């Protein structure tokens, strides 16, 4: 909802959220 | 031009013969059956030389001709086949059948063997003037729903008890391929003398060698089961065939219903039918298929059906099929997340 | 001087050969009962034993005591013919001699009368990859055929045929041996063999058979070689390890289990390997989309994913459709990713963990 | 083939070096469609196999211009695409390399011109490198092209590159006048259209390209108060296909310019169609169906063979979708 | 006559400009007696692959010797620079690319060379032949006789088969940079005696991207346009050189959101008559600029000190989030441009775009 | 005068050959034991020795000796192997000979004995190339033999051949070396070769090497030639380790912490030192793909960078993953844009103008 979202949005910089941190060691 | 089916030929052959008969059809089984039972009560009939010839603009005529008007030393009645190419007659070859016609007499015998003729190669001099002395045989292969009672008679006239479960089978896995029927119900015969066919036996002995068509694909598809289209593309698949033919295809057919069903809302189906020149037994067909699915679907389908295209010419990928599986589903009443889609 | 298990393991009676029960019935039935049809084809997959079949059909038409179902491999005319040096049986291989002017002239020499034999028996091996012409040849030889005179064809892909041979023919095909069938027929020659063995080293060479009894014969001479004259399950392990090619769906199992370790195990085997890392992501594209179309219904799957049907059908009822829909698309942008990326196999483990663990940000309206 | 009046400067220019003994071995003109760079390649080709040349003009008594003028000038070669087919094969390229490679007949130069350097495959092109590189004694190559940032970039690094541009908008629109007969509005808006080129906009005034345009805008005028831009599929569906999704860009630029404020628009005949456009649409509606229009239309020309029905019909559906409200518009990528 | 970069090829690797470690290589190879049977040069378009092949088989077969300064004046030499020369097979890869020649290629390996001492096969374009011709090669260049040596030259090596480029000894020619341009440049010019200027030179080497072959091909085009004579306003009119303010009013109207500004910009940009690829670059230079002013007050340059001011505001004005996606639109309506129905009609949609991208 | 080292140094003898353990025992325990099969074929990447290992093999089996795992490598027909003159190799280029002509041929020739040797050995490489009428035909003699006949085949490709050819043959397939083996055999070559070399040149030749040996040797020959007769880090570095210095992980850092002013003179240093950019873009991708790595599993750091671990280890502990995320998705979308930038260091500069614009703990201020 963030300008900064959106403006990361028109400049193809897709954002990756992590989802199973236990994955990680 | 006496029309008769191969089911009604050994009764006409015992009446009398005829000065020249056509086998025109598809299903090679049928069409060798005749001939083979012509060839018989002919020879019973003291025809005694056979000559068999493959019609073709490369093969010289000459050496038929000579054979029609030459007598053989020591023969009568002979006996002269011609099969027609795949594609149908052209004008060289239909000059030298009217020559040919000509030279026909009382001994010599003509039997005629290819496919089908079309409107335009039906419309032919020399078939016209043979039709007053002409028995033709119409050999079209049954339909699935005509495939029971088929198979039913068959195993009838081979002294066989065929369960109705086995006849289904039989229908499923050898679907228009009626000499693998055939060979099948010999074997099964061979195996057990007693002929008693239980649905186990003929499990324990069949393989599956159906043989289909894009058409028989897209009906599947408009009465939506999934379990036969899935069935008849992997046929398909792995008989080799272009997934071109099946595109198209399937495009003529999707543009159709989406026309249709935009301008259903404000005409009556039967005007809609009327005006497009659909075929009187596909409708019922395409009205269930119109009711069945909604705009949501029929638009969805057009981008897979773009998407697949490009990928197959622009990117020359591999896994069209896959495309044509999940298209299959969705025409059928299936959730397709739309992830595929790519909306 | 050790023969090859292959070669020196041969049918020699109906009884020797396993399975293929319908077709050999079949033939002993026709034999018995005197319908013996002027031409035979036989179709399967490799190793189905066509073949072997065949030639023992042959013994058994020209047996000297008669025309019997079993051949009694006793008399000259059985041992002739299983050395192949039988003065009418004629092997003819349509593979090195597909011309025409070669099949006329055996086709010509059927018009002569058998020497000795009651039927001058030709097997047509490889069939398939005759010419046009030879084939218009055969077909007027099956459309006149003396009564002295039998055919016996060969082929793995029966389709090639033009419809006119396989009508003027009586087809047979040999169903793909079963997993248990394979395994009790290796059993059988390693202890015909005196050679020490193990149950789970039969079962594996089994499964890496795939319903071919000649490649596991191979397969177990190739064990015997590795563990040097003793099947041990070390041995075959180590074997089908080295030539594993399943490592796409190895990857995506570990992608669903989320197992760090695993994955990077078998990124390492697939390097040493040396896979096209490309390659490898369209496979595990085209995984996950059959794995969601088998969710979607159960008839996806057909025989050509049937060495690995189970693997796939547990994934589909285990894993829930958006989970599969989320990797596909992960998938599917480290693909579109991969040829900017320093190193394809790089790309390829920067693909796994984000699927791994970082979930894309659906975009907003 | 027609010598326009404009192309007598350019001419002057290249025909003096070629005077000098000064000339490029592979000349690569750049101009629009319709701007008559054919005729300027033939009038050089003409000067440069003349036997006994007046100044700047062929004689068009010597023998080579007689055989010139007859087609059948051996030492002259020609690169053009099959008949229907729409592009230029490698067998033509090694053809013609091949033939290069003996003395000429006449005893002067050899010419060979291609139509059009963008329809070369990449083979064809890679074939005809090492040829145009070091070409023999007394061999001019002419090439002709209407962008040339699409060739292969080693292909145009060796080339003599020349640029033609239109005249004046007063200059095109008085010669039009003078040629069709038809308002000032239609003939500015036919111009410009024409991205400035006159010679294409006479095609479209000589034809039923006018009329397919004047259908085009009527069936829009009908659609845009409406949802229903399927109907227009019966007025693109057509061989000239890219050229209607051109006009519609057009429009849709058009719209956007107004809704901007803008003073100067490409559509200077249609101002009501333009105004309903720009009431009836949002500007980042109308941003998004123009992205769509453009990529289609590069689609429709760049594939070979792809179905123009589907591709057209699939498009419309989108634009139709898109105007329904909570829909994600696509955004530009690289 | 013959075309300047057809007349002035390297003759010695003395007259090579640039690309010294393959020199280098090359003469410690030759020098010490290591010579390989596979050389494939990889580089961009005009780099010298060509010559520096020629000049290698050239110092390969001299009748002094094996030498890495080839004598030049030998008959060996001068055949080989006239090209009738029987040892040296040089092969298109392009015009034959089908297994049959390839195969009666490798069927002539076994004869010994006519006059020289080696038989040297110069593969150009070597990217274009099949894959049986590749496979076909593949064990001949692995193992060949030894009076017989490959020379590969290409401009596309990720084309080739891996096991191709594993069996040569590869050479990764570098891009020549402005200033090797364009000394060769004045060093040429002086020798053909046509009047130059500093700044014609400069142009033509900043337009020259690296490639020697573009830059004598531009220089040409100035001579022929330039009446003899490669002067600044020349050059500037041929490649479009913009000089006055219509970037930053353009980029200070597009900040603005100024529609109606931008688009009488354009209209009078497009009746002037100027190159709109030129234009979108100045353009981003300008960003880019501005960028890096806002990360340091220093940052501007002297040679901008006419608009310094105004670039000044835009700094103090604009977000550097904001900056970087006009830039990024601009950029891709640069990508864009040539696949677009007009370069009018593509420069408008791309600056609508960035219009419309106000997030204030 | 001095030959190719690829062809000098080949393996005479089952002891030379590099790795490949598992198909060596195999075959030793098979002509030791007697169980010789009539069909071998091999299979891998590209310099693994698929070529040298029939070749050896050949030597077994046609040795004067007998049949020995261990060639003596003396006997005459060792030394006619070796030089490749010996009459019962038939050594078959399928990548020529690929019409079923030769096929035909060579199989109406298979029935004579032997000349010297006790076996005629058929090698037949490149054997993928083969159509599939020269498969079809070789099908049937591949599957009853005489006796004294042996096939021999090699591909790099074995995905596309028959699968009944597949199955009537013996699958070896040769995985590809790692990098310490090649460090020690290029050691070991350099040794008898007599030429100096550093730890650190043959740690990166071997690196660039890829798997393929016969790629390290051809590295080792330019190293060779370019550092006139020494192979030094330096002269490795000019050509293949023109990547791989602190600069990268310099500039990774300085962004890490929003350090403008150090990523500008950094950036201005390289441009004097003369640094590709592509290559340091390159280079910094791979830093941040290998902290990944460290982050997911702490066994990812190979000894390979050891000199930096510690360093390495650090920026896995502090930067949270979505970091690291965000500047490798920032860094391969400037990668994507490098080549339609105006310049080359243009484009660099606004990249990481952008990452620092964009960075998550403290972006640069904005105006007001
Ligand atoms: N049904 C079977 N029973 C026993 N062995 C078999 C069978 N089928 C194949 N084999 C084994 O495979 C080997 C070769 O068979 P092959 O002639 O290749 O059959 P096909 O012609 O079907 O490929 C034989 O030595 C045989 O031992
Ligand atoms: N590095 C270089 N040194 C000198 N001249 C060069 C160089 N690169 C290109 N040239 C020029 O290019 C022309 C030769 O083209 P060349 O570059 O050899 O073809 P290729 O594209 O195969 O490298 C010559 O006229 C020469 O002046
Ligand atoms: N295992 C190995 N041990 C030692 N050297 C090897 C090995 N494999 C390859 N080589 C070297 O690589 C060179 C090329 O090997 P080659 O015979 O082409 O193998 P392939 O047939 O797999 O390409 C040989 O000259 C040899 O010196
Ligand atoms: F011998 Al087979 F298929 F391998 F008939
Ligand atoms: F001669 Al080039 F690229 F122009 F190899
Ligand atoms: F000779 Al190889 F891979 F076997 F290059
Ligand atoms: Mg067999
Ligand atoms: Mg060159
Ligand atoms: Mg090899
Ligand atoms: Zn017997
Ligand atoms: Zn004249
Ligand atoms: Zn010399
Ligand atoms: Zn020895």
């Amino acid at each position: 909802t963030s300008r900064r979202d959106w403006q990361l949005q028109q400049l193809g910089i897709t954002q990756w959220s992590l989802r199973r941190p236990g994955a990680l060691q | 031009m006496i029309r008769l089916y191969p089911e009604q030929l050994r009764a006409q052959l015992n009446e009398g013969l005829r000065a020249a008969y056509l086998l025109l059809g598809n299903d090679p089984l049928l069409l060798q059956e005749s001939q083979d039972a012509v060839r018989q009560v002919a020879a019973a009939q003291g025809f005694e030389e056979h000559h068999t010839f493959s019609i073709d603009p490369n093969t010289d005529w000459n050496a038929i001709f000579s054979l029609c008007q030459a007598m053989s030393l020591f023969a009568s009645r002979q006996t002269l086949l011609l099969l027609l190419p795949e594609n149908g007659p052209n004008a060289a070859i239909n000059e030298q059948l009217l020559t040919l016609t000509g030279l026909l007499h009382d001994d010599l015998l003509l039997i005629v063997r290819g496919n089908k003729l079309s409107k335009a190669q039906e419309n032919a001099a020399w078939f016209t003037a043979l039709a007053n002395r002409s028995v033709q045989v119409t050999c079209q292969t049954p339909e699935q729903a005509q495939l029971p009672r088929w198979v039913a008679a068959r195993a009838k006239q081979l002294n066989l008890e065929l369960d109705d479960a086995a006849n289904q089978v039989l229908c499923y896995c050898y679907e228009g391929n009626l000499l693998a029927l055939a060979q099948a119900l010999e074997r099964l015969s061979l195996l057990w003398p007693d002929g008693k066919l239980t649905l186990p036996r003929v499990e324990q002995a069949v393989n599956d060698a159906a043989h289909f068509t894009p058409f028989h694909w897209v009906d599947a598809l408009l009465m939506g089961k999934s379990k036969r289209a899935l069935h008849i593309l992997q046929q398909l698949r792995l008989e080799g065939s272009e997934p071109v033919i099946l595109l198209r295809t399937l495009q003529r057919e999707l543009l159709l219903l989406v026309n249709l069903k935009r301008q259903s809302a404000h005409t009556p189906l039967r005007a809609l039918f009327d005006k497009h020149r659909v075929w009187q037994n596909r409708r019922g067909m395409m009205g269930e298929a119109l009711n069945r699915l909604s705009q949501t679907q029929l638009r969805q389908a057009v981008q897979l059906l773009t998407r697949t295209e490009l990928t197959l010419k622009q990117d020359y990928g591999q896994s069209v099929w896959a495309e044509l599986e999940g298209l299959s589903l969705l025409l059928c009443h299936k959730p397709l997340a739309d992830v595929f889609i790519d909306g | 001087s050790y023969q090859v298990l292959a070669r020196k393991w041969r049918p020699q009676t109906f009884a020797d050969v396993v399975g293929q029960e319908h077709v050999l019935t079949a033939l002993a039935n026709g034999l018995s009962l005197g319908r013996i049809h002027h031409a035979y084809l036989f179709s399967g997959t490799r190793g189905v034993g066509k073949t072997s079949i065949a030639r023992l059909l042959a013994k058994g038409l020209n047996c000297e005591t008669g025309i019997t179902a079993t051949p009694c491999g006793v008399c000259d005319n059985c041992r002739e013919i299983e050395q192949g040096r039988f003065v009418d049986l004629i092997e003819i291989d349509a593979a090195s001699r597909t011309k025409v002017e070669d099949t006329r002239d055996l086709l010509d020499n059927v018009q002569y009368a058998p020497a000795r034999g009651r039927f001058k028996v030709y097997l047509i091996d490889e069939v398939h990859m005759l010419s046009r012409h030879s084939f218009n040849a055969l077909l007027k030889t099956l459309e006149e055929p003396p009564e002295h005179v039998k055919f016996l064809l060969a082929t793995t892909d029966p389709q090639k045929l033009p419809v006119t041979i396989l009508s003027r023919c009586l087809q047979f095909h040999l169903k793909a041996l079963d997993v248990e069938q394979i395994r009790h027929q290796l059993e059988h020659i390693l202890n015909e063999e005196h050679i020490a063995h193990e149950p789970r080293a039969l079962q594996l060479l089994a499964r890496a058979a795939e319903g071919s009894l000649r490649d596991a014969l191979s397969l177990t001479d190739q064990a015997i070689a590795s563990g040097d004259g003793q099947v041990s399950t070390q041995a075959v392990s180590a074997m089908l390890g080295t030539l594993d090619d399943d490592q796409a769906l190895s990857l995506v199992e570990a992608m669903v289990e989320a197992n760090g370790e695993r994955v990077m195990a078998l990124i390492n085997e697939a390097a040493a390997r040396g896979i096209e890392w490309e390659a490898l992501l369209v496979e595990m594209l085209g995984l996950l989309h059959r794995i969601a179309m088998v969710q979607l219904s159960p008839a996806a799957l057909g025989n050509d994913m049937a060495a690995i049907e189970l693997r796939m059908r547990e994934l589909a009822r285990t894993i829930p459709p958006t989970d599969i829909q989320l990797y596909y698309q992960t998938l599917l942008i480290g693909r579109k990713e991969l040829p900017y990326a320093p190193d394809r196999r790089m790309g390829v483990e920067m693909t796994l963990l984000r699927a791994l663990a970082f979930h894309p940000r659906m975009p907003l309206p | 083939m027609r010598w326009y009046p404009w192309l007598r400067p350019d001419f002057e220019k290249l025909v003096a070096s070629y005077q000098a003994g000064r000339g490029h071995h592979a000349l690569l003109i750049q101009a629009l469609p319709g701007m008559g760079d054919d005729a300027l390649i033939y009038a050089l080709s003409r000067y440069l196999l003349c036997q006994q040349p007046q100044g700047h003009k062929s004689c068009g008594h010597c023998r080579g211009c007689q055989l010139m003028q007859a087609g059948t000038h051996p030492d002259y070669y020609t690169l053009a695409p099959e008949k229907g087919k729409n592009t230029l094969g490698v067998d033509a390229v090694r053809e013609v390399t091949e033939k290069l490679n003996e003395h000429a007949r006449l005893g002067g130069a050899k010419v060979v011109w291609v139509t059009d350097a963008a329809l070369l495959t990449d083979a064809a092109a890679n074939a005809l490198l090492k040829t145009l590189e070091e070409p023999p004694a007394e061999t001019w190559f002419f090439l002709a092209t209407r962008e040339p940032e699409r060739l292969l970039a080693t292909l145009r690094s060796r080339c003599r590159l020349h640029y033609l541009a239109p005249p004046p908008e007063q200059y095109a629109v008085t010669w039009l006048s003078r040629e069709v007969t038809m308002s000032q509005d239609a003939l500015l808006a036919a111009l410009r259209l024409s991205a400035g080129s006159p010679g294409a906009a006479l095609a479209l005034f000589q034809g039923d390209n006018w009329q397919a345009r004047e259908t085009l805008c009527q069936a829009l005028a009908y659609s845009v108060p409406s949802g229903d831009w399927y109907s227009l599929l019966a007025a693109l569906n057509h061989e000239q296909a890219p050229a209607r999704l051109h006009w519609l860009a057009t429009l849709l630029m058009d719209a956007l310019k107004r809704h901007h404020g803008a003073a100067q628009v490409t559509n200077v005949d249609v101002p009501g169609l333009v105004a309903e456009l720009a009431n009836h649409l949002s500007p980042s509606r109308l941003q998004a169906i123009l992205g769509d229009v453009c990529h289609i239309r590069e689609q429709l020309m760049s594939v070979t063979g792809i179905n123009r029905e589907l591709l057209i019909t699939d498009l419309l559906l989108r634009i139709e979708h898109y105007l329904q409200p909570g829909v994600v518009l696509p955004v530009p990528h690289l």
